[PDB]
Parts: C-alpha cells; structure tokens; sequence
C-alpha cells in the first residue's frame, strides 16, 4: 500500500522532530487551510456481530463495509450506489434500478442510514470540506479496526481517521495533503501540514496523537 | 452494538 507507506514515514519523521519539546512551539504557524480534507466519517455503527460497520461520510452519503468484505455506497443523492467487491472490483449502480442480490445489503444500509440520522451526532458538522476536483473522488472504507482507546478508519483515498473514546478528539490524516487534522475536546477543528509540525512544533496532546497514530498505520501495514 | 457519540 503505497498511501499507507508515504503515511508511515510522514508519521516517523514528524514523531522523529519530537514537535512538543521546544523552547517556542508556535503550532499555529503549522496550520494550513488549503489542506482541509474533503471527506472524513462523520458517524459510524459497529453491528459487525450480525452485519458489518455502517458509516456516514461528511457530505452524508452512507456506506456499509459487511462482514463479507464487500461495501455498499449510497450517495447523497438517495439513490446512486457504488458496490466493491473483497477484492476491490467497483460496479456503479442505483437502487432503483433494483439489482436482486443487492436487495438485502441496501435494506441493511437503509437500517444503518435511519438509525445514524436517529441517533447519532455529525463529527466536524459545522466545518466545510475542501472542494474535491477531477483528481479526487468519493471513498469508500477499506478496513478498520477498534483499540481501547481509539476506532481506526481507513479510506480508499489513502485517508486514515482515528476517533479516541474517552476524550472524543480525532485525527485525520492524509498521505497525499501529507497533514492531519486534529479535532480538539473543545471541537476545535485545525489541519496541519505534517512538514510544518516538524518546523514549529506542536502541542504534548498532538504530538501524543501523533505518536499513537504511527502505531496505528503499523498495524494497517502489517495486515 | 457500539456507536460513534449520541446526540
């Protein structure tokens, strides 16, 4: 995996700056705006007892990574689905045009896009996305995987998210951007260039998160 | 089952 390989060094080299012990760590001075990513998952359900993991992106498109490997995507239109195979092989379909062996996993992404919109709250919900161009596109979730301090979610555009449970900070890294984008206990929503970290420094609780982080790419690598 | 944070 060449995202997740670019991750993990951008990860060694900012961890290897030790960004948190300075004289003058001027964080700030690291954030760049340009590097807003354009997606992250901004809910998710863990069923993975029965079904799978459902998740909701931050434009609110809805995709189901099953228990068989396969995902189902449904765009924010309502209608448009992509479906990967285990192996990665996309078709591109609706749901009105009712494809019989899908019947099922678009019932149980329904279930999954119900009970999100029910319950659960938007992560990054007041932040604007960056505006994607024709180099981009809409990504599905390619694994994930749950610590005890963390569930860890990994984007087919290379983008690994990590949301901690006790503090409910997050970090959204990305290979290409090479930088993360740390929501704070207050919500504070910032992205750092990875390179910048390196220059300025940065706060014990990034650094911290950081150093977590390259633990985590580790362990998507190695699988 | 395990959920993101509740409203």
């Amino acid at each position: 995996d060449c995202h997740l390989s670019d991750m993990l060094q951008q990860l060694h080299s900012v961890n290897a700056s030790k960004p948190s012990e300075r004289g003058l760590v001027r964080q700030e001075e690291a954030e760049d705006p340009a590097c807003i990513p354009i997606f992250w998952v901004s809910k998710w359900v863990d069923y993975s007892d029965k079904y799978g993991l459902g998740y909701q992106l931050c434009d609110n498109s809805v995709g189901v990574l099953f228990n068989d490997s396969t995902r189902l995507i449904l765009y924010n239109d309502g209608d448009s689905l992509q479906y990967i195979e285990r192996d990665g092989t996309e078709s591109y379909l609706t749901v009105s045009s009712h494809p019989n062996s899908l019947m099922k996993k678009i019932t149980l992404l329904k279930y999954f896009r119900n009970y999100m919109s029910e319950h659960l709250l938007k992560a990054g919900a007041n932040i604007t996305p960056r505006e994607g161009d024709e180099l981009a596109r809409l990504p599905y979730l390619r694994t994930w995987f749950r610590t005890r301090s963390a569930i860890i979610l990994h984007l087919s555009n290379g983008s690994v998210q990590i949301n901690f449970f006790q503090d409910h900070t997050k970090l959204i890294l990305c290979p290409l951007m090479a930088a993360v984008t740390y929501i704070d206990e207050k919500r504070d929503f910032r992205t750092y260039r990875l390179s910048l970290l390196e220059e300025y420094g940065c706060c014990k609780e990034l650094a911290s998160r950081l150093r977590y982080a390259r633990t985590m790419v580790d362990k998507l690598l190695s699988s | 089952l395990l959920c993101s944070t509740p409203n």
